[PDB]
This record gives structure tokens, sequence and C-alpha cells, in this order.
């Protein structure tokens, strides 16, 4: 038995790791399907199971020695993608967790620490005009960028007056270069409510930023690409209609 | 024969108002029992008379 090497298998999607972390069980909280207590709506939901829970690789990008950091809206990222995303379009009601697996590796002589967080309800917040004096809003882009993520603009403040000088209250793992090579974060269905829209609300955020900066000598390989995947865990849809999107 | 029987039967200052219906309890709103599909002749609720 060890701690560090792990296997997380979903669905036909397989995931091994030799150089990792523990496991976060997000809030210390399994995800689980609704109970007929919570519900409200009198749908006879699907629960597709294997089909749409799966892990999912949707996006890779790459940590230069001078980036800010970037973040994903959950679950945006799977409407277009799959038939976990078939399902979010043709009904009005989605619940899900998810089992998040960010990835980045190198080698020993570098060095360098990511923080994977996963911030429930991240609203993002505007630069008001610069000087403070404009109500404007982010476009739909930024607020539900989907697929490729969206970069800070600023990484200090989280783009909402929030600091990432204390992020690590919500479940995170930090990605430390010496140690590990991969995080791994469960969360379950986070709302006040057993079910929503999926297109218009976001449950969460995943944030990866750098703290400690990735840094290299002269050697064989400068480009150091960081990899997002995730896997719906107990997907619920009620609520069948047409198919719409964003 | 003593008295007449058509006053014997009547029905005639017949205090109670008959009730067609009871009250229940309801406190909280109806559950939802669990449903499954059906196709079957004879069993059928959608249609009615208005």
């Amino acid at each position: 038995y060890s701690d560090r090497v792990a296997q997380l298998t979903i669905g036909n999607s397989t995931i091994t790791t030799q150089e990792a972390a523990n496991i976060i069980v997000g809030y210390g909280e399994w995800p689980s399907y609704c109970s007929d207590s919570d519900a409200t709506a009198v749908d006879k939901p699907t629960r597709p199971d294997v089909s749409v829970n799966r892990f999912y690789t949707l996006d890779t990008k790459l940590w230069e020695k001078s980036s800010k950091g970037w973040y994903w809206k959950f679950p945006d990222v799977l409407t277009e993608t799959g038939v976990f995303g078939q399902n979010a379009q043709f009904h009005y009601l989605y619940r899900s967790g998810f089992c998040i697996h960010v990835q980045c590796n190198a080698s020993k002589f570098h060095q360098g620490a990511l923080l994977v967080a996963v911030l429930p309800e991240y609203v993002i917040g505007t630069v008001a005009g610069g000087t403070g004096t404009e109500d404007s809003h982010p476009p739909y882009k930024q607020t539900q960028p989907g697929a490729d993520g969206f970069e800070l603009q600023h990484p200090y403040v989280l783009d909402a007056g929030i600091p990432i000088s204390q992020l690590t209250v919500c479940p995170h793992q930090w990605i430390n270069l010496r140690t590990n090579n991969c995080a791994t974060i469960i969360v379950p269905y986070i709302n006040a409510l057993p079910f929503d829209s999926a297109l218009n609300h976001c449950n969460f955020g995943l944030l990866v930023v750098p703290i400690s900066p990735l840094d290299y000598d002269q050697g064989a390989t400068p480009v150091i690409p960081i990899t997002i995947t995730l896997a719906p865990m107990c997907s619920e849809f009620a609520g069948l209609r047409q198919a719409v999107t964003q | 024969g003593d008295r007449v029987a058509d006053v014997i039967e009547s029905s005639i200052g017949d205090s109670v108002s008959r009730a067609l219906t009871h009250a229940l309890p309801a406190p909280t709103g109806q559950n939802t029992q669990v449903s499954s599909h059906r196709l079957d002749t004879g069993k059928v609720p959608a249609l009615q008379a208005a």
C-alpha cells in the first residue's frame, strides 16, 4: 500500500498516476444522487450512468515562466462535449458532482508549484474602467469561457475583489513539481437547489494558478503543459425538451 | 293498515344534510408516488368530459 500511487476508473475511462498527493473529498462528503425528500420536480429523471459518468480531457494550457493562471467554469466546460453535454442541452434540470484530475509533470531539475482550487459560485468582476467609476460587466466569453478557459486579468485579486491569499479555504490541492505531478479533487453537487439549468448557472469554478513560478535552466525541455481532466459523478437530468445551447 | 304507509316510510322532515363528501387533513402538499410506463386498453385517465 502507498499514498502517492493512485488509479481512477470511471465508466470506460482510467487515469493512472505514480507521483500524487492524497485524494481530496471536497467538503468531506462523497457525491450522491438526490433524495426523494430534497427533490421537488415530479419528473422521473434520467441517470445515464456510464455514458456520461467518465473522464473528459478538455484543455491543455502551456505553463510559461510568467503566467497569471487560468480558470474554468463548471459545468459549462462539457456542454458541447460528449454525451454528457447532450443530456445537459435537451434537459432543463441537471445534477452532478465532478472528479477533477489536473495534471502537470516536469523533471527533477524543474521547480514551481501550482494551486488547484474549486471555488463554488465563482462570480467574476470587472476592472471598473481602471478608475472605479464604471459599472461594466464581463462578456459571455469571460464568465462562461467553456473549453479553452480564461486567463486571469489580475491573479492577486481573483477578478472579484477577493484575495487568492486565502483561496485554500475551499477544497484545494497543490501541484508542487518536486513532490507531486497531479492534483485530484472530488466535489459533490454544491448548490442550494436539488437541480439547476447547467447552462445558465455554474455550480463552481476551477482555479489553476501558479504561486511559485515555473523555473528551469537551459535544459532540454521548456514546454511544460498543464492538462485538465474531469468526470461527472451521479449525473441526473430532468425536464426534457428540445436541444438548447448558450 | 294503521297508520297509512306513505306516512310511515315518508322521508318528510329529514333533518341532517346528506354529505356527499367529507374533509380530509392536508397539513402538507400531496406527496407524489413513483410511476412507470403503461400500455393498456380501457384504463384511460387523460380522457375526460368537462
